[PDB]
RNA sequence: GUGAAAUUCUUGGAUUUAUGAAAGACGAACAACUGCGAAAGCAUUUGCCAAGGAUGUUUUCAUUAAUCAAGAACGAAAGUUGGGGGCUCGAAGACGAUCAGAUACCGUCCUAGUCUCAACCAUAAACGAUGCCGACCAGGGAUCGGCGGAUGUUGCUAGGACUCCGCCGGCACCUUAUGAGAAAUCAAAGUUUUUGGGUUCCGGGGGGAGUAUGGUCGCAAGGCUGAAACUUAAAGGAAUUGAC
RNA sequence: UCUAGUCCGACUUUGUGAAAUGAC
């Protein structure tokens, strides 16, 4: 899994958690990698992928629902998707 | 339609239990019974149905009937009770096989076909066994 | 404080119907009135509307489930059984 | 009396084996609502491979032959599996050594579905001093894995006729022993049993390929 | 008084051993405690080998052997004389006899 | 008397006392 | 009056410009917004409706048709289902096990929904009250409460009358008894507590 | 089917033979003075999930430890409630024998049960009849796991298999007394009147009695806790000679 | 002493074939 690599970003890199901010980062090209939970709404999932394809940004499908993704990020709220602005330590390379 | 010298092989199913003996002759497929004589058909007491003497008489009748049908060679498939019960052939197995050999029948390939479970269902008698 | 030692939710029946029936109905009384995890939105906001019908308060998804529980034991077995058969046919 | 109305028929084996005169079998003569050919169809005959191959070294192996067609007085059979004799298997299973068994379901090019069973035993070295030749469970799993892989390859490519030709010399057994020697030396590597789970519907054209003109 | 160091069975470093059923009476007995004998003999008794061989339908044929593994309980082994009561000194001898 | 059966006898005797005492509460 | 929930499904009409509304017995696991596929080539997933010919052996199905096109008569109650046993390509028929445990032959063209009927386990919960039974049958039919025949007078029931409440004759009555005489255990092959293979 | 029989089945085709299918259970041989697990217990294949001992280590923390009232987890079989399943076997019940009698042993049929799920029960000769941690004190071979060294063979792909030496850890066994013990016997049950490493549980003649009572746990079956009055000169352990 | 219903057989609705067996 990518939990170990993701944990490093939460304390050393830059990120935005949530659907509204993820679109903002894709619009400004600040997002380098988009992670989406497996229970994300199908329409929302397609929209994010279309945005990422338009901005030439890689998309990775998280192995879990929004609950697991938030916990892996060291937070107490569900996250359907997130964007990585700064990889921090070898997060975008091996993905 | 058999010429002289040619052997017409049959299959003799010998079931040698400790209470009775069966001498069942069939074809190679086992789906066509030729003759079937049991030790109980040659004795009057229930105790002698499995005796070697009863098995010998049954074998003699089987051998005579086989010749009438043109059968002169027999494949032997001996078996005990099997299953979860005793695997030891009864006392009439040796007598029946020897009697067939001494009646003009040419013994073919002998095999043991006792049903052997690869595990099995629980045996009767309880965990303390048959107490005598 | 602890209002009842063991009766719990079946305390609404007072002294009626016998202890065994109250004990027997307690399992289903607790389950049918509890919140269940919503696989779609990820919230514990699924409650029974009617027998066999379970709707999520947040996302509005309505699901057909068990009479008193969202997922019956046989429901899980059927899904795995159907999944196994589909893989063989789709091989 | 009942035997006076039975007609004897000869059993013919496929062209794979040497001797085709398997034996003779009888059946009640054709009569209304009971056709003689129907009674003889799909009859299973168990005969030692020594008789078919006329070699006493193969007495330990039995061949299952089932009737396919009845052309005149000859019953045309076909390979329907094989198995060891009870004495043979009981002789190979000995104490102080490891027993390894494997099974695999494979489909031949003729749409025949088979279930081959393999068996092998650990072998002592000439200079070995310890009384046992046990193999570790991890080694057993490695050996079993190679048994399955080799069995699939030999059966998934060849047809039923060619596959049976490999059982007589036990070519598959030698290949398994050669491949697994790097893991643990083995002895008595055989294909213990072969089952015919699903067979393609009858086709007289293919049946006569392995049968000659017995007229 | 403790009669045997092994307690009449063969169990070390394990709690439970599944039982087997006595070949004679069917009594349940732990496998490590049952008396086991592996009997190998010709399927045809020596008194009938000559007759069967003369009637053989093949030029060469080896009579198959009968392999039977017998598992007895203590009571049946003693009664059947598979094992006998030995003196206190001779009980320790574990090597099979001649 | 075998200890197991003596134990069985006492257990039966305790049921009668239990039932004979709850008869009057 | 029906324990099993129902599902409203909208279909596109094959040749008319309009929507086609349908009402299906809901299968366990169905949810709103789910896509349901009906036809010969529909995939084997819970909720889809397939002909028995396309359903492999051992599958769990519900609302199975008895006649091709009758739209489902079998295994419709909550928590009930049918099991596909085997197929017979020669006869074009299929063997299924019904909820009662009986095996039946149906043509392979009969359709069936994959899965079991939702709402199972309903009957496990005790009613505990006459009023709960009253509400249950208030929406079914006029069959509750039931008065025992032995509590009636002879004029209105064969079991009525007598200075003690008792049947007075065998409660097992033959199959051919005329209406008004056929009360009690009708054509009973046996009576009493079902012990042993009887209760299988 | 039995010592012998009978209950029982059978020309309406029993038993027997071949083929095929279903059902449920079980996992033979391999299988051992072998392995794993806290114990109970664990044995068909492959995949997945988390966990673990030992070994190796010139890695890291630096006393964080040992044993434990209270309080907790697990705990064969049987049993209890309900659903499923219900082959085999089979308490109770019935019957056939045997017998002076036979509610038994033997035989035949069979209910609960035996399998599974959910929830309880917490007891076994649950035994190594031997609590756990630590040090020391004979010899010997075999075996299981890991590692180090040496060596030349393999119808084999440095390695594996085998051979030889050694180290650590484990299940055990064999000889022996310089030891211990009432002895049987024990390499610990040794290092104890030359008495003291640490710590928990627990016994005080035999019965009454694991009974009465109270409390507590359990749906129940019962579990845990647990007396007294009174009675008795023995009961008991190991070993010896006889008789049987 | 009867009867609705119900079960059962024959004829009727009721035609086209085949095979086995049997009678004249
Ligand atoms: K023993
Ligand atoms: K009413
Ligand atoms: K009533
Ligand atoms: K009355
Ligand atoms: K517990
Ligand atoms: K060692
Ligand atoms: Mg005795
Ligand atoms: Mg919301
Ligand atoms: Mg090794
Ligand atoms: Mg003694
Ligand atoms: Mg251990
Ligand atoms: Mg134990
Ligand atoms: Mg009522
Ligand atoms: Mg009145
Ligand atoms: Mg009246
Ligand atoms: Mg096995
Ligand atoms: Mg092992
Ligand atoms: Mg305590
Ligand atoms: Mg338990
Ligand atoms: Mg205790
Ligand atoms: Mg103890
Ligand atoms: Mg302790
Ligand atoms: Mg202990
Ligand atoms: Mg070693
Ligand atoms: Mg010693
Ligand atoms: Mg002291
Ligand atoms: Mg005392
Ligand atoms: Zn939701
Ligand atoms: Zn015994």
């Amino acid at each position: 899994s990518i939990n170990n690599r993701l944990a490093l970003v939460m304390k050393s890199g830059k990120y935005t958690l949530g659907y509204k901010t993820v679109l903002k980062t894709i619009r400004s090209s600040k997002g380098k990698l988009v992670i989406i939970a497996n229970n994300c709404p199908p329409l929302r999932k397609s929209e994010i992928e279309y945005y990422a394809m338009l901005a030439k940004v890689g998309v990775h499908h998280y192995n879990g629902n929004n609950v697991d993704l938030g916990t892996a990020c060291g937070k107490y709220y569900r996250v359907s998707c997130l964007s990585i602005i700064d990889p921090g330590d070898s997060d975008i390379i091996k993905s | 339609s058999v010429r002289e010298g040619e052997l017409v092989f049959g299959v003799a199913h010998i079931f040698a239990s400790f209470n009775d003996t069966f001498i069942h002759v069939t074809d190679l497929s086992g789906r066509e019974t030729m003759v079937r004589i049991t030790g109980g058909m040659k004795v009057k007491a229930d105790r002698d149905e499995s005796s070697p003497y009863a098995a010998m008489l049954a074998a003699q009748d089987v051998s005579q009937r086989c010749k009438e049908l043109g059968i002169n060679a027999l494949h032997i498939k001996l078996r005990a009770t099997g299953g979860n019960k005793t695997k030891t052939p009864g006392p009439g197995a040796q007598s029946a096989l020897r009697a067939l050999a001494r009646s003009g029948m040419k013994i073919g390939r002998i095999e043991d076909v006792t049903p052997i479970p690869t595990x099995s269902t629980r045996r009767k008698g309880g965990r303390r066994g048959r107490r005598l | 404080t602890k209002r009842t030692k063991k009766a719990g939710i079946v305390g609404k029946y007072g002294t009626r119907y016998g202890a065994s029936l109250r004990k027997q109905i307690k399992k289903m009384e607790v389950s049918q009135h509890s919140k269940y995890f919503c696989e779609f939105c990820g919230k514990y906001a699924v409650k029974r509307k009617a027998v066999g019908i379970w709707g999520c308060k947040d996302c509005g998804k309505v699901k057909a489930g068990g009479a008193y529980t969202l997922n019956t034991a046989s429901a899980v077995t059927v899904r795995s059984t159907i999944r196994r058969l589909r893989e063989q046919t789709e091989s | 009396d009942p035997y006076a109305k039975k007609d004897w028929y000869d059993i013919k084996a496929p062209s794979v084996f040497e001797v085709r005169n398997v034996g003779k079998t009888l059946v009640t003569r054709t009569q209304g609502t009971k056709i003689a050919s129907e009674g003889l169809k799909h009859r299973v005959f168990e005969v030692s491979l020594a008789d078919l191959q006329n070699d006493e070294d193969h007495s330990f192996r039995k061949i299952r032959l089932r009737a396919e067609d009845v052309q005149g007085r000859n019953v045309l059979t076909n390979f329907h599996g094989m198995d060891f004799t009870t004495d043979k298997l009981r002789s190979l299973v000995k104490k102080w050594q490891s027993l390894i068994e494997a099974h695999v379901d494979v489909k031949t090019t003729d749409s025949y579905t088979l279930r081959m069973f393999c068996i092998a035993f650990t072998k002592k070295r000439p200079n070995q001093q310890k009384r046992t030749c046990y193999a570790q469970s991890s080694q057993i799993r490695q050996i079993r894995r190679k048994m399955v892989e080799i069995m699939r390859n030999q059966a998934q490519s060849c047809d039923l006729k060619d596959l049976v030709l490999k059982f007589i010399p036990e070519s598959i057994g030698r290949e398994i022993e050669k491949a697994t020697s790097s893991i643990f030396p083995l002895q008595n590597v055989f294909i213990r049993k072969v089952k015919i789970l699903k067979a393609p519907k009858f086709d007289l054209g293919r049946l006569m390929e392995v049968h000659g003109d017995y007229s | 008084t403790f009669k045997r160091r092994n307690g009449g069975r063969n169990k070390h470093g394990r709690g439970h051993v599944k039982f087997i059923r006595c070949s004679n009476c069917g009594k349940c007995c732990p496998k490590d405690k049952a008396i086991k004998r592996f009997l190998v003999r010709n399927i045809v008794e020596q008194a009938a080998v000559r007759d069967v061989q003369e009637a053989c339908a093949f030029e060469l044929y080896t009579l198959p052997k009968l392999y039977l593994k017998m598992q007895y309980c203590v009571s049946c082994a003693i009664h059947s004389k598979v094992v006998r009561v030995r003196s206190r000194t001779d009980r320790r001898v574990r090597e099979p006899p001649q | 008397m075998r200890a197991k059966w003596k134990k069985k006898r006492m257990r039966r005797l305790k049921r009668k006392r239990r039932k004979m005492r709850q008869r009057s509460k | 009056g029906r324990g099993a929930p129902l599902a409203r499904v909208t279909f596109r009409h094959p040749f008319r410009y309009k929507h086609q509304k349908e009402l299906f017995v809901a299968a366990e696991g169905m949810y709103t917004g789910q896509f349901v596929y009906c036809g010969k080539k529909a995939t084997l997933m819970v909720g889809n409706v397939l002909p028995l010919r396309s359903i492999p052996e051992g599958a769990v199905v519900c609302n199975v048709e008895h006649k091709v096109g009758d739209r489902g008569v079998f295994a419709r109650c909550s928590g009930d289902y049918a099991i596909v046993i085997s197929h017979n390509p020669d006869n074009g028929t299929t063997r299924v096990k019904l909820p009662s445990g009986a095996k039946k032959i149906v043509p392979s063209g009969c359709r069936a929904m994959i899965g079991q009927v939702a709402g199972g386990g309903r009957t496990e919960k005790p009613m505990l009250k006459a009023g709960n039974a009253y509400h249950k049958y208030r929406v079914k039919r006029n069959c509750w409460p039931k008065v025992r025949g032995v509590a009636m007078n002879p004029v209105e029931h064969p079991h009525g009358g007598g200075n003690h409440q008792h049947i007075g004759h065998a409660s097992t009555v033959r199959r051919d008894a005329p209406p008004g005489q056929k009360v009690g255990l009708i054509a009973a092959r046996r009576t009493g507590r079902l012990r042993g293979q009887a209760r299988a």
